[PDB]
């Protein structure tokens, strides 16, 4: 008989390549020849290097995930030494390879790229996932042409009120803070990593390149790029605003899904709020049985949610860039104006700040944790609700001679009281004592 | 189905797998690029192999040894009922790392390095409350915010012995930014 | 054929489904000063803000423009002299001599209750706020209102079928006050009007000329700009002066007639976004005044 390398009913063949965690290789079925994509992670790997977690929270996502240009995770197979992903495969590679054959995208085609490529990425942000490394080698193609994303790794989940600072991806394409090793919120990061994308479609080159490393790392950080003549005026302001250096003037999906250059040729089942999407795309929320293409109640919660989303100015508040006004906007006080701060701010040294932080704490009889020399994890008992108040102290760097200290409640188990009440009156305990 | 992969690290231009499973016969390996593997249907229990490399015995020295009473060195792998069920057996994989405390009223010594606190994001300065709404809507509502800025303490300057406060907390899809006016 | 339309709409709707996407609230510690309170309200741009009883550790009820008209009233003396008792009173002493023979607990609703729950307890208390607490965390959400849930309602008109009500006129239906009506003349002192409010405890007063036509209305909240002006300490000014700050960006009184169709009236009050017309027939003689609590009550509960 033959060795033939079999795996739920699948013949493995060549390696398609190898991602930031595992090996990739073809499969072919047994009886059909129905061809798949098996990535295989060694499970003594993954204990040598602690990403159990990692490893445990990325199959969790692409279970979930139901997207046409997501690369699909179809089952898992658990072997005593050894882990196999069987996927979604697509014959067309690396879009990468496509830039380069061709030299250069036309940009008619690389606007259909695109607008998928961030459908995609649109679609791991509602659902609290980050990539990290969105690149043209990440990014596969159909015998189609339908650009799908995949290598999901690097990548990790958003949280309220946390942050990341994990450096992930390639220079050329990582973010000016993640090159400085900051602390960022997950969008913006993965919206850079577009702009190249974007870039490199049209042009057939990268903005940000050089040989010397730290000269590469400069460029990223002072954001001047070339932008050639044969590309027309408004592509050219929608690059300048995904490219931008300050995170905070970055451009947004809802920004980019607004730009006139973008918006060209659309199609309308892409992006959520859109004329094809409720009709073409099944919502998560579920309410155990599955019932499908048989009559009765789903349809009336799409249409209740769709009557809300429309009437826009009930649910949310229109930004100023004639007008009629509310009957119940309030005059002001009589002339007077105030601003409001994120935390207490001291000019004294790091250990300073935290040695008072201990002393103010154990005359409040608080217990914490220590997480870090600047990162403390709070605890007190309410004496009225008899539950227990938890939170989160972490100092940061505001200038050279500047620091603050941050004030973050921890969503845990008040019925009798109130939770927010409770953060409030720890925080104001905490906040005098240290005068 | 209970599949057993054997894979073949060293290096080798003949490559034969012998266990107790097979009654200690040779069975050929195929080649990739200097990996010899085999994908068999194993039972659960332990499982004595060995490997017969260009006509000379020899194991893989990377996972576990059960030296015979002649001296015979040979490979046990044990077959366990959790390593089938992905979730299994990477609860499995957790449990066998061994690599934070309970709740107290120490301080914590300086560290040994000694460097300087995380850089503060420009995301937290970006105030809700500091923003105009625009007269046409009701003057309760507020933008979108961030989700990175949730749960964060804001605070005004003390003014009078009264301290204000104020988070934006989220329910459901919903969020509340919460404002306190309490007298020290 | 159903009238009850509207009644199983609000059976079927949470009062979470009202809650906006982002909003801001307000909440005061009973022991702080009735007038930082009131400015503190001016200042953040709202009518009401929950209290917060730190030794009780629970919401105990609502600081609204309605406490600042019984405070004014109940203390003004002359415009000589200062009103100590809303210059140094904390709330918790002020509750105490307004729930004096006159004790009153928290009036609240939870986000998974439905609406129909929500206006039932607006009608029955006579009230204008509900607190939405949320019994898991006992965190207070939004201040649910009139206007909230008629705008609610007005959104998904089109999507249930007409009852036959709202092609019917207001004098057939009958909906509102159509008698002792309270009125404020041109000349009448701000101090006047404050004691007709508590009096009848109606949210606005016509501001009616000698010559008998209603140039101007003073509502509840139009007291707050005696904080925001801080010209609370002279109530001996007529309700004109009183209203002169908003001479510009004012149309007039939004009026309604007896001849017109509940559903226009409808439409008027949430495009207008106020909480109530001045009702007239065809003559342009005042008839009464049609609030939101009549709105409500008369779509809500009566079917
Ligand atoms: C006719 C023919 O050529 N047949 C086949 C010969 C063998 C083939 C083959 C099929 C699968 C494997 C395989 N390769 C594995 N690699 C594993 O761990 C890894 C994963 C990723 C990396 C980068 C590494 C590594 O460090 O080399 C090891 N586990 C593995 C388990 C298996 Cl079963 C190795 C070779 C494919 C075609
Ligand atoms: C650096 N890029 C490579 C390109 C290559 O291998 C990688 C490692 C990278 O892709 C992300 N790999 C691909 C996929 C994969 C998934 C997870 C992690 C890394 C992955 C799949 C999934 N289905 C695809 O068919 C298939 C595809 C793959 N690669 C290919 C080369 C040619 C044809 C198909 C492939
Ligand atoms: N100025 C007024 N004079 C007499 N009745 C009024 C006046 N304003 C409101 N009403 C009535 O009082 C009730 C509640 O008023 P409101 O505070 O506007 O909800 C309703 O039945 C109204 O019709
Ligand atoms: N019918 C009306 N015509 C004109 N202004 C009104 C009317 N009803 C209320 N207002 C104004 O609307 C604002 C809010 O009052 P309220 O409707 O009681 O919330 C006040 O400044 C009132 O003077």
């Amino acid at each position: 008989h033959d060795g033939r390398v079999k795996i739920g009913h699948y013949v493995l063949g060549d390696t398609l390549g190898v991602g930031t965690f595992g090996k990739v290789k073809i499969g072919e079925h047994q009886l059909t020849g129905h061809k798949v994509a098996v990535k295989i992670l060694n499970r003594q790997k993954i204990r040598s290097l602690d990403v159990v977690g990692k490893i445990k929270r990325e199959i969790q996502n692409l279970k979930l995930f139901r997207h046409p240009h997501i690369i699909k995770l179809y089952q898992v197979i658990s072997t005593p030494t050894d882990f196999f992903m069987v996927m979604e495969y697509v014959s067309g590679g690396e879009l990468f390879d496509y830039i380069c054959k061709h030299g250069r995208v036309e940009e008619m085609e690389a606007r259909r790229l695109f607008q998928q490529i961030l459908s995609a990425v649109d679609y791991c942000h509602r659902h609290m996932v980050v990539h990290r490394d969105l690149k043209p080698e990440n990014v596969l193609l159909d015998a189609h042409m339908n650009a799908k994303i995949a290598d999901f790794g690097l990548s990790n989940m958003m949280s309220d009120g946390e942050f990341l600072r994990t450096s992930c991806g390639s220079p050329n394409y990582a973010a000016p803070e993640v090159i400085s090793g900051r602390l960022y919120a997950g969008p913006e990061v993965d919206i850079w990593s577009c702009g190249v994308i974007l870039y490199a479609l049209l042009c057939g080159t990268l903005p940000f390149d050089d040989e010397h490393v730290p000269t590469l790392f400069k460029k990223i950080r002072g954001g001047v790029f070339y932008i050639p003549e044969y590309l027309n005026r408004s592509v050219a302001t929608l690059l300048m605003h995904m490219l931008q250096v300050d995170p905070l003037k970055r451009a947004t999906i809802k920004d980019i899904r607004e730009h006139e250059w973008f918006k060209q040729g659309l199609p309308s089942y892409l992006f959520p709020e859109d004329p094809s999407y409720d009709a073409n795309v099944i919502d998560d929320e579920a309410v155990e049985s599955e019932v499908m293409n048989s009559l009765y109640a789903y349809h009336l919660i799409i249409d209740n949610r769709r009557i809300m989303n429309q009437a826009s100015e009930f649910y949310l508040a229109s930004s100023p860039p004639g007008l009629k006004p509310h009957p119940e906007r309030m005059p002001p006080l009589i002339v007077k104006k105030a601003k409001w701060h994120l935390g207490i701010r001291s000019q004294s040294k790091p250990y300073d700040i935290m040695a008072e932080v201990y002393r103010a704490m154990k005359q409040l009889d608080f217990e914490w944790k220590v997480v870090n020399a600047y990162h403390l994890r709070v605890r007190r008992k309410n004496p009225v609700t008899g539950n227990y108040v938890k939170m989160s102290l972490q100092l940061y760097l505001v200038d050279n001679r500047s620091y603050l200290l941050d004030f973050k409640s921890i969503d845990d188990e008040p019925r009798l009281g109130s939770h927010t009440m409770d953060f409030f009156e720890m925080c104001a305990s905490l906040i005098t004592t240290l005068a | 189905a209970r599949p057993t992969v054997f894979r073949w690290t060293g290096g080798g231009k003949e490559v034969y797998l012998s266990g107790s499973f097979n009654n200690w016969s040779k069975l050929p390996l195929t080649r990739s690029h200097n990996n010899f593997v085999a994908i068999l249907d194993l039972p659960e229990g332990e499982h004595q192999y060995k490997f017969f490399v260009d006509g000379q015995w020899t194991h893989d020295p990377s996972e576990p040894i059960v030296t015979s009473q002649l001296g015979t060195v040979n490979n046990i792998i044990q077959v366990k009922k959790t390593d089938f069920e992905v979730f299994d057996a990477l609860m499995v994989d957790s449990q066998k790392c061994s690599d934070p405390g309970p709740y107290h009223q120490e301080p914590y010594v300086c560290k040994p390095e000694e460097r300087a606190p995380p850089i503060l994001p420009p995301h937290l300065l970006q105030v809700i409350l500091n923003k105009d709404t625009g007269i046409s809507c009701d003057p309760a509502l507020l933008p979108e915010p961030n989700h990175v800025m949730l749960n964060h303490l804001y605070a005004l300057s003390i003014k009078d012995g009264v301290m204000v406060l104020s988070a934006t907390h989220r329910y459901k899809k919903k969020y509340v930014t919460t404002l306190l006016y309490k007298p020290i | 054929s159903n009238n009850s339309v509207y009644t199983s709409f609000m059976k079927s709707h949470r009062c979470y489904d009202l809650i906006p996407t982002s909003s801001k609230l307000v909440v005061f510690d009973t022991s702080l000063q009735v007038k930082k309170a009131f400015f503190a309200l001016v200042t953040n741009g709202v009518r009401a803000a929950p209290l917060w009883d730190s030794k009780k550790q629970s919401f105990v009820g609502m600081l609204t423009i309605t406490d600042f008209i019984n405070i004014l009233h109940r203390y003004y003396k002359s415009a000589l002299v200062q009103i100590y008792e809303l210059e140094e009173h904390k709330i918790e002493t002020w509750r105490e001599v307004y729930l004096q023979d006159s004790f009153k607990p928290l009036v609240c609703i939870s986000p998974n209750a439905s609406l129909f729950d929500a206006v039932s307890s607006l009608i029955r208390n006579k009230i204008h706020r509900l607190p939405v607490i949320d019994p898991e965390s006992g965190n207070t959400l939004y201040i649910l209102t009139h206007k909230r849930i008629l705008k609610f309602l007005k959104l998904f008109i089109t999507e249930f079928p007409k009852p036959e009500f709202m092609s019917k006129s207001l004098e057939e239906l009958q909906i509102g006050t159509y008698a002792n009506i309270a009125m404020v003349r041109t000349t009448t002192p701000v101090y006047v009007a404050l004691g007709i409010f508590v009096q009848h405890r109606v949210s606005a007063l016509p501001v009616v000329d000698e010559k008998g036509r209603v140039v101007d209305i003073y509502s509840k909240f139009d007291v707050i700009n005696l904080a925001a002006e801080k010209t609370y300490n002279n109530l001996d000014v007529s309700v004109t002066k009183a209203l002169q700050h908003r001479s510009h960006y004012f149309e007039g009184v939004l009026k309604c007639y007896l001849h017109e169709t509940l559903e226009t009236i409808i439409n008027r009050l949430v495009e207008a976004e106020v909480h109530r017309l001045v009702v007239v027939d065809e003559n342009d003689v005042v008839k009464g005044i049609v609030s939101l609590s009549d709105i409500l009550q008369a779509l809500v509960l009566t079917g």
